[PDB]
RNA sequence: AACUAAUCCUAGCCCUAGCCCUACACAAAUAUAAUUAUACUAUUAUAUAAAUCAAAACAUUUAUCCUACUAAAAGUAUUGGAGA
């Protein structure tokens, strides 16, 4: 997402009121474009055996592209939500 | 230089412009460019026999006019329908289902003269 | 009229409805007789019973114009009474 | 040549260029009618 | 003639109607309610306990004091 | 002359009279309340006070959101609160240069999304921000149900919400028929969002859609005055007999 | 010694106060070349207001226009080819 910032100051409006804007308050400068940020990883718990990643019940940190396109869409994995973690850990312990 | 205010009629304009003066259609045009009149579409005047009729256009000045009382739905119901229901109710032979016995019509379909939507002229 | 009320309860012989025209006004529309249902009639479908947003400005201008006429009328009546009371 | 005669009347042209159906065909033409109604014109269109 | 009665300010607490759309907003604030008690004492009917800060408000006051 | 009411209060006045008044109470509340959407295209101030560097004094600060344009195509997809930014820039990034028109456009993708409660796959135009919000909500169905209208920002999204809410409210067996065990698991997982069916019917409806719905409810053919008078006569006569 | 002329008072209007509205006007006709009793052939506003003008020219900029309670804090803090 593109994030912008005013060049010109906007005077304070008050507590319940809204500022009145002028045509000079429509000039912006770009502070950041989020698409260029370093990428993160996605946490998932495997539900079925898969090559080179794991077998079952093991949390895996994967690239967002792979996790959203292959594992979750095909049903091989589930979100590492607190509830999903709790169910899988109990099954592992009993096993 | 044209006149914007006068009415647009078929006497005006070129040959190919034509329109009606409000007379109702009495037939159909087919292909082959032939007009075919329909008999049922031509209005028929129902004229009564006036022999031996006592009423004339004017009335005598000595005839007393009456207090005006426009007819209402309540008045019609009491004069026509109320007496029959009252007698039957006393006898006990009355039910809501058989209102048609007293002249009620559930729907106007099938009638030649439908009261809504009206399907006949004056 | 009385007989129609008893049998159908309708106050008018001809069907109609309240609709908004393309100029932003509310008008009574009288129906016509047709051999086919409305959704198959291409000449009828070209007729529009709605107003687009550019009409909102004119709706306000009509309301204000009507307001000026009423104010002048009431003002004139009050002034005329002053003359009558003075005379009599 | 002598000028002053540019109006060569034709009813078909007149009704197509400035008529009722022509004015309603576009939103700009519909606003033409609204202005003349607010002014009170006796003649909305040709 | 006889002159009409002198103009007088209306006495007593004033409670504006909340539902009415044309009542001024400033008259509907808790500050305005507090003023009624200050001017007219107990006859206002304002629950006296309300004048002090509520526990949620108190935490905000203390938090700001430490900061500055 | 002057109007009796200020212009900005005209909308509220309309909802207070006519067939609009007959609408159910809480749906009128939804229209009335307006909540500001979560920031997307600007950074909010962390604090309420800041130290002005030049004079070294404490000053109040406020958050003023950027105006964003939402093309009507956005209502057919699920954009993650994004929109078009129409503005100006200074050439060469110095205030003394020319002022130039600028438009910043979101990057749009086509994706396929699956809903468990509805058991259907949709094809939708979407932004990368929307996908991340789905992950943080731990599923596509959670995203729709949790997010409020202003953040959701799509007419399609509000229609999806009505379907899910009505499906859960009625416990409709149409979900995975012949597998009652599987259906029970799905409905239980989303048990927190259940609301009464009556409320669910009017969720996401526009004012025009609401009015048409209300008109259909109360439309009725008139009653013949013949029956009405008969009831009065029988009622009177029966009491007289008593 | 009079011709052309001249004298006149009320039709209405203007600015405020008050108040939302519920006026949406027999029959018939009209979106077709409107005001033509019936099928042909479908129907649908708008991406940021600009410039003049002030700066004794002009290129960043220029109150209102582009509305959010009165009185004060105050033409103060702040912004500005730090200048209008
Ligand atoms: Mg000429
Ligand atoms: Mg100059």
């Amino acid at each position: 997402t593109v994030i912008v910032e005013r060049w010109w100051k906007v005077p304070l409006a008050g507590e319940g009121r809204k500022p009145h804007l002028h045509r000079r308050h429509r000039v912006y400068k770009l502070v950041e474009d989020t698409k260029h940020r370093p990428k993160d990883n996605l946490e998932l718990i495997l539900t079925q055996s898969v090559d080179e990643i794991g077998v079952r019940g093991d949390l895996v940190s994967v690239k967002k592209s792979v996790g959203r396109n292959k594992l979750l869409s095909q049903g091989l994995a589930v979100y590492a939500s607190p509830e999903n973690r709790k169910l899988f850990e109990e099954e592992k312990s009993l096993r | 230089g044209a006149d914007r205010m006068s009415k647009w009629t078929s006497k005006r304009g070129p040959r190919t412009f034509t329109k009606s003066r409000g007379a109702k259609k009495t037939g159909i045009y087919t292909s082959d460019r032939k007009f075919v009149q329909i008999k049922e579409m031509v209005p028929e005047f129902v004229v009564p026999d006036l022999t031996g009729f006592k009423l004339k256009p004017y009335v005598n000045y000595r005839a007393p006019a009456g207090i005006d009382t426009p007819l209402t739905a309540k008045a019609l119901f009491q004069e026509t329908v109320a007496p029959a229901i009252e007698k039957d109710f006393k006898e006990g032979t009355f039910d809501a289902n058989n209102l048609e016995k007293y002249g009620f019509e559930p729907t106007q379909e099938g009638k030649l003269f439908q009261l809504y939507p009206k399907n006949f002229p004056r | 009229d009385a007989l129609r009320l008893l049998q159908t309860g309708q106050e008018k012989p001809r069907p109609g409805a309240w609709r908004r025209d393309i100029f932003g006004r509310i008008v009574w529309h009288k129906f016509k007789q047709w051999p086919i249902p409305w959704y198959l009639n291409k000449r009828y479908n070209r007729r529009r019973f709605f107003a687009m947003p550019y009409v909102d400005r004119f709706i306000r201008l009509r309301i204000e114009k009507h307001a000026r006429i009423e104010a002048r009328k009431r003002s004139l009546q009050k002034k005329k009474e002053k003359i009558l009371h003075a005379k009599f | 040549r002598a000028r002053g005669n540019e109006y060569q009347p034709s009813n078909i042209k007149r009704k197509h260029k400035h008529g009722w159906v022509r004015r309603l065909s576009t939103p700009a033409g519909v606003q033409v009618i609204l202005r003349r109604m607010l002014k009170g014109r006796k003649s909305l269109s040709h | 003639y006889r002159a009409p009665p002198p103009p007088r300010r209306r006495p007593g607490p004033h409670s504006p109607d909340p539902e009415n759309l044309l009542t001024p907003r400033w008259q509907l604030t808790p500050r305005y309610v507090a003023k009624q008690f200050g001017r007219h004492g107990a006859i206002s009917g304002v629950p006296p306990a309300s004048l002090w800060p509520t526990p949620e408000q108190l935490r905000e006051l203390e938090a700001e004091e430490q900061e500055w | 002359p002057l109007h009796r009411y200020p212009v900005h209060l005209w909308q509220k006045l309309r909802l207070r009279q006519g067939i609009c008044a007959r609408l159910p109470a809480h749906f009128l509340r939804s229209l009335e309340e307006e909540r500001t959407p979560t920031p997307v295209h600007y950074k909010p101030h962390g604090t309420k006070f800041k130290i002005n560097p030049k004079n070294g004094q404490r000053e109040r600060v406020e958050d003023v959101p950027i105006p964003v344009h939402y093309p009507p195509e956005s209502q057919q997809g699920l954009w993650g609160g994004e929109g078009l930014i129409l503005g100006y820039r200074y050439a060469n990034n110095d205030k003394l240069s020319k002022r130039v028109k600028k438009v910043w456009k979101p990057q749009l993708f086509t994706r396929e999304l699956y809903s468990e409660i509805l058991d259907k796959k949709f094809t939708v135009t979407v932004t990368m921000r929307t996908l991340d919000l789905i992950d943080e909500a731990y599923g596509f169905d959670f995203y729709i149900l949790k997010t409020p209208k202003e953040d959701l920002g799509s007419k399609f999204g509000m229609d999806l919400k009505r379907g899910m809410l009505l499906r859960l409210a009625r416990q409709d067996p149409h979900l995975h028929p012949e597998n009652p065990e599987r259906r029970a698991a799905i409905y239980d997982k989303y048990r927190s969002f259940v609301i009464p069916e009556a409320e669910a019917e009017w969720v996401g409806l526009t004012l025009e859609e609401a009015l048409e719905k209300q008109r259909l409810l109360e439309e009725k053919d008139p009653v013949p005055l013949f029956k009405v008078y008969v009831e009065e006569l029988v009622q009177r006569l029966q009491e007289q007999v008593l």
